[PDB]
């Protein structure tokens, strides 16, 4: 699902900036 | 209509008189117990700490001069520090005192129990969409009132919005705004969160915010941001192409409104119209929300964070508790004059 496909991105986590 | 005008044209007279003569040096380390770390950064820290002389609980922004320095962010400190004095809006979080020592930067704020966004948002998975629409109203208004200042925000997401002991929002962050009246061109911000404009180096204005505004409302809704990928340049390239997919439980009124903030051509795109704001406010998806009864903080909020009494840290992480040292030798004190 959508919602896998974001777990599997591995961005869940706090994101920092560039 | 004309009383909008008139507030936003006396908030920005307040606001440009504080900007041209910033508060310095408004109290001093040993005015304050030290409680707990609330957050860890490259640069510094956030601890909770308590006023000695009152028993006042507050979140203290801690920087390092030397790593401020060593990792060229002086002129984004400076700055933030004079925008939180001289800011004055409801969901925008209060500068309590500001000093330095040899060592360190210190932003005392008030302290709001409730956490990041972000963690009340991966924990429930997402919000329905009433609960969303009440946050984004919130951003809305802001957005309004700082755009009315000429300040682009940039660094809208869930981590940079606390939730109150009201349940309503404070932003924090204040390092990326910029005073823009016409364009600017730095990368920076979230790469979930960027529009395409500043990912294509072209100039861009203040629209990038309301682009950020369709990130968030998505993310809210979703439980997840509409542009994800493994590693940020895929995010980019999905970002820029026109193409975005909606969960099948989005109603048909939050479509439209999103197909219009997450609008690749600015000259399209809500908020960035000839009408402005109001494009957004009087959007169908927006009919059920008293715009004037959210800035005065007279909806019952939708979700009220749990506060087991003024000092409760249970909506923060934990983390090592490190020593705060001040050298004997003043650090980089040409560099922070201002502050
Ligand atoms: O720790 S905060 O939640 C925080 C910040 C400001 C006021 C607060 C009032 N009450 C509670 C917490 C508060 N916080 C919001 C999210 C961003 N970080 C990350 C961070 C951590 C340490 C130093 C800098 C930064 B930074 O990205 O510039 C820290 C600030
Ligand atoms: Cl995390």
């Amino acid at each position: 699902t959508t919602y896998a496909d974001f777990i599997a991105s591995g961005r869940t986590g706090r994101r920092n900036s560039i | 209509q004309e009383s909008v005008k008139e507030f936003l044209a006396k908030a920005k007279e307040e606001f440009l008189k504080k900007w041209e003569s910033p508060s310095q040096n408004t109290a001093q380390l040993d005015h304050f117990d030290r409680i707990k770390t609330l957050g860890t950064g490259s640069f510094g820290r956030v601890m909770l700490v308590k006023h000695k002389e009152t028993g006042n609980h507050y979140a203290m922004k801690i920087l390092d001069k030397q790593k401020v320095v060593k990792l060229k962010q002086i002129e984004h400190t400076l700055n933030e520090k004079r925008i939180l004095q001289a800011v004055n809006f409801p969901f925008l979080v209060k500068l309590e005192f500001s000093f330095k020592d040899n060592s360190n930067l210190y932003m005392v704020m008030e302290y709001v129990p409730g956490g990041e966004m972000f963690s009340h948002l991966r924990r429930i998975g997402r919000f329905s969409e009433p609960h969303a629409r009440f946050y984004a109203a919130q951003i809305v208004l802001t957005f309004e009132y700082l755009h009315s200042l000429d300040l682009i925000y940039r660094d809208l997401k869930p981590e940079n919005l606390l939730i109150d002991q009201q349940g309503y929002i404070q932003v924090t962050d204040f390092g990326f705004a910029k005073r823009v009246k016409g364009r600017t061109w730095t990368l920076c911000g979230t790469p979930e969160y960027l529009a395409p404009e500043i990912i294509l180096s072209k100039g861009y204005n203040k629209a990038v915010d309301w682009w950020a505004l369709g990130v968030l409302i998505y993310e809210m809704a979703a439980g997840y941001p509409p542009f994800f990928a493994d590693q940020p340049i895929q995010i980019y390239e999905k970002i820029v192409s026109g193409k975005v997919r909606f969960p099948s439980h989005f109603s048909s009124d939050l479509k439209d409104l999103l197909r219009n903030l997450l609008q690749v051509d600015l000259t399209k795109r809500f908020g960035n119209l000839k009408n402005g704001v109001n494009d957004i406010k009087n959007h169908k998806w927006f009919a059920t929300t008293d715009w004037i009864a959210i800035y005065q903080r007279k909806v019952e909020a939708p979700f009220i964070p749990k506060f087991k009494g003024p000092g409760d840290t249970s909506n923060f992480d934990d983390y090592e508790e490190e020593e705060i040292r001040v050298s004997i030798n003043e650090k980089c004190g040409k560099e922070f004059t201002e502050f």
